[PDB]
Order: C-alpha cells, then structure tokens, then sequence
C-alpha cells in the first residue's frame, strides 16, 4: 500500500553487517526496509534521472552507493549526515547501467576498495575509493544498529 | 669551614630560585600530533575496460 | 590555554572600522617573550580568539566578513583546520565574541556571536562544520539588534548572557530559541563585556560603551551596583581566584574593586602603558598576573598585589576546604544583602 | 504520554531522543509536585490550588517551548516534503493546541 | 550615626532605600540638599563628558559610526534627563542641565538628517551594480557586494531598536536586509568553492580541461553582468551556477581518480618492477 | 650553625641533595636521601677532575686572561640538575628537580605513606 515504487525496482540488496535490513533501488529514490514491516524504514531524498542499481559496502554497513542514470554515483553515508549525499562523483556522460563492490580482497586491495560501474556506452571503469570511506569508522556497527532499530521503532 | 657552608649554600639556594620560576626546556603540546584532520572523501580511476 | 598556564595567546584585530588590515594571530609563550611562540595570517583582523577547556590545542577564531575559523597547535602547517562559508551559512558583519562550549558529548560545540546578531553553534565534524542558531536577537525597529557579546554560566549551561548593541543585556536559554528569559535596560550604551562571576550563580559584570561599570543580580531586573568612571570603560573581567574582585581598564587607566575592600573607591590603579589606549584585559587562573592590551598591540602582563586575597579576616582559621568554593559563595549574598538594605 | 512513546527516528538520533526523554521525565516531575496533591483535592473553597495550577502552567508551557525547538529542529533535518510529513503524523495527537 | 550614613550615600538609588528609614522619623532638607547637590554634580561631569566624547564617541562595538555616534548622543540625553527627573541652586542646576540637553537634541537632530542624506544616496549607487566583478591585475570572480550597503544595513537596523523613526525609502532596504544576506552569503560561497574546484584540478589537465572551465564563466557571465544586483530570479540564477559546478565536479573527480589512481599505479608499479 | 645549612639546603623547593668536596677530594658533609660517603666519594671525584679541567681550559683553551669559572650548571635528562660552585677550598654539588619531577616525587612520598598506612591496618588486623 504505502511502499509502491513509482517506477520498477531495479535492484535489491541487504547490507553484509547486517542481515535484517535490506535497501531497494527503485526509480528516482532507493528506500530500506526492516525484514518484518511492510513499510519501508528510511526513504532518501530524491535524485536525477533514475538509479539503475545501488549496492550496501560490504566492509561498513553505514555507508551504500548508489549510481544514477544520469552517469553521476553519489555515495549515502548514514554514519555522518542522513540528510545529504557524503560525496556526488560522475562516472562518465554515458548513463549508468550498473554497480557491483568487490568483496573479501588479495594483495593490495581491501574490502570495498574497487567498484566497478557498467556505463550505457559500454565502458566498465573501476574507482578506488577512499581508504577512510572502505575502512570501518570507530562504532560505526553500534551507532547504524541503534539508528536503525530507532527508525523501525519510530514507523 | 664553617663561613663557607653558609656561604656556599646560599649560593646554591640562589641558583635554586631562578631555575624553579620557569621549567625552560617545556615544549608546548610535545609529542601529541594533529589528532582529528579533515579528510576530503576522494576517488581515483584505475583503468577503464571498452569494447 | 588551559592545560598550560604559561601560553596565553592574543589574536591581533582592526577597530575603528574605516580601516581594516590583515590581523596576525600570536601565541605567546612566558619562556620567550621576544617573539611570539606561534605566527597565524588571517585575511582579516581577528575580532575573538579562544581555546577548548578539555584540549589546549584546538583554538577558536573570529574574523571580519563573520569567518569563523578553527585552528590546532599541533599542525605544523599551521592552516585553518575549519573554516565558515556562504553554503555553512556563516553569519554576516563581524562575530565580535566566540566561546568553546566545555561539553565534548556532542563532539566539539563552538559558540560565536555575530555583529548581525544571531548566536551560532557550530559542531566539529570531518571535512564539514554544521551551523545551528541557538536565538535571535530580534519594537519598532528595521533588522535584528545587534549584539556585541555573549556568555555562558557555568553552574547552569542553559542560562547564556548576550550583550546587544542597542544597550539592553539579555539573559538567555538554549531550550528556548526563539524567547528571552530575561531583560535589563539599565545600560544607556552598547555592553562590549558581559561575564559571570566566578564562585557564585546569577550574577555578572558588564562592561558598556557609556562609562559606567555595572554589577547586576539575575532574579532582579536592574544593576546591584553601578561604579562611575570619567574615562570611557573598555572591558570588565571577574578575577578567577577570588569572588568580587574585578578589573576595569578605561583610556590608559586600569582600576581593580574589590567589595569587601571598599565599598565604591577602586582597591588600585595603574597605567602600564602611558602612549597607547588600552583594547582589552584578560585575567590568569593559575596565578595573580593580569594582561592589558594596548592600541598598538603590545600586550603587557601586570602582576597583582598580595594585599587583596580570600578568607582575609582570618588567616588559616576554622581550616574549611568547602569554604575555598562556598565561602566565596556565601560572602558575595552577604555584600548583596547589605545592598538591598542600602536600596 | 503520547510523547514518550514517539521514536521518530529520523536524521540525527539518540540525542534527540534523549532530550525528548528529559521533556517526558520534567512532566512526570510535575505530577509528582501536583501528583503528591497535599490537602487541595480540588476544593472549591481551598486557592492553594489554583497557585499550584499557574506554577503548573508555567511548566507546561516551559515542556511546549522545547517542544517546539526540537520538532522545528527534525522538520530542518529530513530536508524531503516525504520525511518532514512523516514527523507531523506522529506528533499528530501531540500538538499542544 | 546619622551624618556616617550621609557621607556612606554620597549610589542614588541606594540612598532612597535609607531615606525609606528615615521617613518614618533639618535632616530631611539636608537630604534633599545633598540629592539636589549630587544630580548637579552628575550633571556637570556628564556635560564635560559631552564635550569631551563630542569629536570621537565610543561607539557601540560593530556599529556604524553615523549611527553609532547618535545612538551615543542620545544615550547620554536619556541619562541627563533621568538625573534631571530625579533632582525634580536646585532650580540653577535644572537650568545648566535642561541647557546642555538642548544642545544635545538640536545638535544631533541636524547630525542625524545629515547622515541619512549623504549615505542613502551612496547606498543606491552601490547596491545596483551588476553581480559580481574581477579585478584585472587579480583576474578572478570577487562578490561584487559593498560594505555600504552592509554599513547602513546595520545603522538601520540599530535606529529600529532604539526607536528612531527611519525614513520609508531606507525601511524598504530593511525590509528585505534578510534576503540580501541570504544572496551574499550564497555567492561568496559559490566562489570559494570555485577556487577549491579549480586547485582539484591537476597541472597536465588544466590544459585539456581549459574549455570546461571557460564554460563555468561562459554560463556565469550573463547572470554576472545583466542580473543588475535586485533580479526578478537571482536565486533561480544561483541554482543554475550550482548545477554547472556539480556537472564539472562530477567530469574533473572521475579525471583525477582515473589519473591518480589506475593510471598512477600502473606507472608506479612498473617503475618498483625490478624484473631481475 | 653548620648543621641548620644542611637543613635549609632541604627546605629550598627542588633541593634533592647537596654534597660537598675539600680541595683533597673528601666529602666534609651530603645529604641522608642521597647515598652518603660511597655517592660523595664518587660524586667527588667526577666534580674535581670536571672542575679542574674547566678551571684549567678557561685560562689556556680560550686564551683568557684572569678568567675563572664561578658556577657550572648541568641539566640532563628528567629533572636533574648539579649546580656547582666552589668557595675557598671547598666546593659542593647540588642536585635539583623541575616542578613536574617535584610533584612526582611528592606523589611517590603519599603512596609509600599510603601503603604503610596499609601495611599497619593489616598488622591490626592480625591482632585483632
């Protein structure tokens, strides 16, 4: 009743911390919904175009990207400031077809270190993002669980 | 000896007082780096794959 | 600073208005008075500098155009490690007081108050400041009042004390942002220097452009005490050692009361420096050593007498550790009674 | 009581809520000053509680004030006409007129 | 005792509080006498206070000073008249008092509409001038906002908290002080920001990227010079400058990761090769 | 008389010890903190053979004529300090802390008390 998205949900994932809350990327806006209520929990702004696909980091359950179609990835990081985007970078003029985070790690590279963004021109350009966003923030899995356990409350 | 004690200390008691005003080898907040910094959050491509 | 007793620092700032120049901000250390222990540039004359209680190394400054910046010790690079800007929604004119709050719960507060007149709270965050009005100084007048300082008590965190330009001192709470608790218009001028008294809750001094140096009681709604001087007052400052004894510098004149002393006549005074009118005064906690700052931004230290101390009519006697931090307490209500009788 | 029971939620948490639990707990402080209820028994005859009413006022009107500051601070905070009107309905039935 | 308690007095209104006492019991011409005598001596301190003060006043901190200087003028009226009011010989003090005021309010009402003339005319000229302008030995966007404008924003507003009637046409101006900040502070922003974006950029790119950059000041430039300061849709035109800064963020941060991060790896990685 | 110096060398505020050195090299009078006769004859040895060499390189090694060193200080790691000054034949070492290495020791002072104080409650306690 009240979750409809106006366009087809593209798609769905759950953070790796956290099984219990799963965020779904649908139209101009992605939501997250706790696993027993119908409603979602926390519905974020609204954004250009529409999302193609948006991925939780694997490394820190806070933090999840989510790339538009507009060929602008924006970064939401709930640890800091819920109500704007930590950081808007554009990937390239084409559209966004889709995102996918690394996981685990070998050699150099860590977890949630490379992401790899497919554009609608058929470039895949991989982004190493910063070593304070990958790495996990002092309480970052007390301070997310608390909010979010508040916000299932409150709805 | 009895004159020199007196007068030795005394001088030693004067080199006391003026060493005990001020530490003067103190480094002001030594050791403690700049603790919290502002980190801009930054992304860098590595390579780009094209058909 | 609080962790050192020794480094004081003066941030250099442009009055008069008309002129304005780039203010150099110096940390000067009593081990080497020759020159300064650390040199800051800053586009504009630096109106308030201050330093957090819990750390020595993070300083907060106020410039001209309302830039609100932060800066530490520590970092030999010796940039601003914050600043303020149109999209932080730094305030307009010239924050003429800035505070650091002592609570480190909420991260890091810095309280600033602007020419403009809307108290601001800013939190530390990582490569962003957040801005929060605390009130607004807001009659049948064009614009917010103007407020040329601010003070928070210590006992009671909520009750602030804001100055305003228009002459009427406002006693303020952090609950309510949009209402005044309380209002006193004894003062004809602008108050350049509202302070609490140390020891003791609900009372302060304020320093005002007319030249007259007020002492006033929060429950009541006028000046306890009003000390006349012919030079115009600068600034008003409550000794941290002992309850009612303060220092009032006016046009090369610094003058120190104490109630117990004398009842209106000053205890001293002095002219450090006969060539240049006196900016301000600070005071020191740990030792009886007082700062003039001159017109020319010389900064001169003046040492105070042992003639003026607490738990003076006796020396040593019923031997009470409370007394140091409640007799003080109960001796300024006494003086305050008598006031009452008078009036 | 209503109050007690929100849990908003939303943007910054915790501290929020913690100022909204000391709002509860000033009200509770007031029922047990007005609570105890020593003699009045609402007389028609017996003043002492009407004097107890306006100090009773003046804490109710203190409890809206903040009310007022912390509900203007979340509206601010969700930043979306979506998350501000979710606000309004659980503090719905907690309007103070 | 009695005379101790005189000399104690000689503070106002400390002394009413004593008399209170003394109700109930020539002493009351001797009170009266020393009241009468003491506002005569206020009056006369404050009168060379006046003449001292006239030149250079201590102005209110952060205060204009046209508006500073008479809002202290007629602090010090308001005083002598409280005196004089309390004072109620008595007659001759009452007559040097009401004289110095006379000069205080005719004086200054000639100071105040003086003031008033030459900044209102001067604050026009300022507030309408195109946007924003770069200085050509600096060759930068500057907020092109002017300090009289602030100045007697200020001293307009401080007329309203004490009460002074303000003329209409300057009222207009307070009226809409609050957007005018708003404005201000958002351009002021917008060009710090700018600078930041344009140091992001690294020295090789600067080059390349020089006709992106050109098109910041290319969609800037008409609102710059035509928006004439009071626009229908200045914030309208702010938005789109924000919109044009996102869009070369976006190209210029995926152009430095793609070069200080897979590009710079490789080079280094080959460099720490070794192969032997 | 000679022994009230000994007791107000103590008195004076960052004052550990003072020891002091005949022109033979025997120690006349030190400290009771500080270790006394094996300290003094090692300390008094190290002071001559320190004091003669500077007393010696002042006339020759600068080529100063009539210059003679009066009071030599040396601070070291911690708190230490030995300033040294000769009078007539006699000339003595005094050992001085900082203000944080004063504090220290005052600390050190109240926790020895503390554990005696400790010490002697068990002791009641085993009687009892």
């Amino acid at each position: 009743d009240q979750g409809r998205h106006l366009g087809p949900v593209y798609s769905i994932n759950r953070s790796n911390q956290n099984p219990k809350y799963f965020l779904s990327v649908g139209d101009w806006s992605c939501k997250i919904w706790v696993e027993d209520l119908k409603t979602p929990i926390i519905r974020t702004k609204y954004h250009g175009s529409y999302l193609s696909d948006g991925c939780w980091s694997p490394t820190r359950s806070g933090a999840f990207f989510l790339v538009r179609r507009d060929g602008w990835m924006d970064v939401w990081d709930y640890y800091y400031r819920q109500n704007e985007i930590a950081f808007s970078h554009k990937v390239s003029d084409s559209p966004l077809t889709c995102i996918k985070i690394n996981q685990t790690g070998g050699a150099y590279h860590n977890s949630g270190k490379l992401c790899a963004i497919g554009d609608q021109d058929g470039t895949v350009t991989i982004l190493e993002l910063c070593d304070s966003l990958y790495t996990m923030q002092p309480k970052e899995k007390d301070i997310i669980n608390e909010m979010f356990e508040r916000e299932y409350r409150k709805e | 000896f009895p004159q020199a004690v007196k007068d030795l200390k005394e001088g030693v008691e004067k080199c006391i007082y003026q060493n005990n005003q001020i530490d003067l080898l103190e480094e002001y907040f030594e050791g403690e780096t700049s603790e919290h910094v502002v980190e801009n959050l930054s992304s860098k491509t590595l390579m780009l794959f094209k058909d | 600073n609080p962790l050192y007793p020794d480094l004081f620092a003066v941030s250099l700032g442009s009055y008069d208005f008309t002129k304005q120049r780039m203010g150099l901000i110096c940390l000067y250390s009593l081990k080497n008075t020759t020159h300064p222990e650390y040199a800051f540039n800053c586009e504009a004359g630096v109106m308030c500098l201050d330093f957090h209680p819990k750390s020595a190394a993070l300083l907060a400054v106020g410039l001209y155009d309302g830039t609100v910046l932060v800066y530490d010790i520590r970092n030999k690079h010796k940039k601003p490690i914050y600043q303020s800007t149109v999209r932080n929604q730094k305030h307009t004119d010239p924050v003429w007081q800035v505070k650091w709050n002592p609570d480190t719960s909420k991260n890091y507060n810095f309280y600033s108050i602007s020419s403009d007149g809307r108290v601001m709270n800013w939190i530390l965050m990582k490569n962003k400041l957040e801005p929060e009005e605390v009130i607004l100084l807001r009659s049948t007048l064009i614009g917010l009042a103007c407020g040329l300082c601010f003070d928070f008590n210590k006992f009671e965190p909520h009750i602030f004390l804001v100055g305003t330009e228009e002459g009427k001192i406002h006693k303020c709470s952090r609950a309510y942002s949009g209402q005044y608790q309380e209002t006193y218009n004894g003062h004809l001028l602008a108050v350049y220097k509202v302070k609490w008294n140390n020891f003791h809750p609900r009372t302060f001094i304020s320093a005002s452009a007319d030249w007259t140096v007020r002492i006033w009681d929060s429950k009541y709604t006028s000046q306890i005490i009003c000390f006349d001087l012919s030079m115009m007052v600068v600034d008003a400052v409550w000794a941290p050692y002992s309850s009612t004894v303060f220092a009032c510098a006016t046009m090369d004149k610094v003058q120190v009361y104490d109630l117990n002393v004398d009842k209106l006549n000053k205890l001293a005074e002095q002219k450090i420096v006969k060539q240049p009118k006196l900016t301000n005064l600070s005071f020191n906690y740990k030792d009886p050593i007082l700062l003039v700052g001159d017109s020319h931004g010389g900064v001169t230290l003046v040492k105070l007498s042992p003639n003026l101390c607490k738990s003076g009519p006796e020396i040593k006697q019923t031997e009470d550790k409370k007394a140091m931090e409640e007799f003080k307490n109960v001796k300024i209500e006494d003086y305050e009674r008598e006031k009452m009788e008078n009036l | 009581n209503k109050l007690e029971k929100i849990e908003l939620g939303g943007t910054k948490g915790k501290t929020l809520t913690e100022s909204i639990a000391q709002i509860f707990k000033e009200f509770e402080e007031a029922v047990q000053a007005f609570t105890s209820v020593s003699y009045d028994i609402m007389n028609i005859a017996e003043k002492k509680f009407d004097d107890d009413f306006y100090e009773f006022r003046s804490k109710i009107k203190e409890l809206e004030r903040r009310l007022a500051s912390v509900i203007t601070q979340g509206f601010d905070d969700y930043d979306t006409i979506y998350g501000r009107f979710k606000l309004l309905d659980n503090f719905e039935g907690l309007l103070t007129r | 005792f009695i005379d101790n308690n005189f000399n104690r007095f000689r503070y106002s209104l400390k002394l009413l509080h004593k008399f209170q006492s003394t109700i109930k019991r020539h002493n009351l011409t001797s009170r009266y006498n020393a009241i009468l005598h003491n506002y005569a001596t206020e009056l006369d301190t404050i009168q060379r206070v006046f003449q001292d003060q006239k030149s250079n006043p201590p102005l209110v901190r952060n205060m204009p000073p046209e508006a500073g200087k008479i809002i202290w003028a007629r602090h010090l009226f308001q005083k002598i008249t409280g005196p004089i009011n309390i004072f109620p010989t008595e007659i001759r003090r009452y007559y040097g008092s009401y004289n110095t005021l006379g000069k205080q309010l005719t004086i200054y009402e000639m100071w105040f509409y003086q003031d008033w003339v030459n900044k209102i005319e001067q604050s026009k000229a300022a507030l309408q001038a195109t946007l924003i302008v770069r200085h050509d030995e600096n060759k930068k966007l500057y907020v092109n906002f002017d300090l009289e404008i602030m100045q007697l924003i200020r001293e307009a507003k401080c007329l309203d908290r004490q009460g002074i009637e303000i003329p209409e046409s300057a009222r207009i101006i307070l009226l809409q002080e609050d957007k005018f900040k708003t404005y201000y502070n958002e351009l002021l922003y917008a060009l710090k920001e700018y600078e930041r974006i344009n140091s992001k950029i690294k020295p090789i790119c600067k080059n390349l990227l020089l006709p992106h950059i050109e098109d910041l000041d290319l969609k800037l430039r008409p609102g710059m010079v035509t928006l004439t300061w009071t626009s229908m849709n200045i914030e309208s035109y702010l938005y789109y400058v924000h919109q044009g800064l996102k869009k070369l963020e976006q190209l210029i941060i995926n152009v430095n990761d793609i070069i200080e991060n897979r590009i710079e790896n490789n080079l280094k990685t080959v460099s720490k090769v070794v192969l032997v | 008389n000679a022994d009230d110096q000994l007791k107000q060398l103590s008195a004076l505020e960052g004052a550990n010890g003072y020891v002091i050195f005949n022109e033979s090299g025997i120690p006349l009078k030190r400290h009771e903190k500080s270790i006394s006769h094996e300290k003094a004859v090692h300390i008094a040895a190290l002071v001559s053979d320190l004091w003669n060499v500077s007393k010696k390189v002042i006339q020759r090694d600068l080529k100063t004529p009539e210059n003679d060193i009066e009071v030599i200080r040396l601070r070291t790691k911690h708190s230490y300090e030995y300033i040294i000054t000769q009078s007539g034949d006699f000339t003595m070492l005094a050992i001085q802390l900082c203000g944080k290495a004063i504090e220290e020791a005052k600390k050190a002072a109240a926790a020895a008390a503390a554990a005696a104080v400790v010490q002697e409650e068990n002791k009641e306690k085993e009687k009892k």
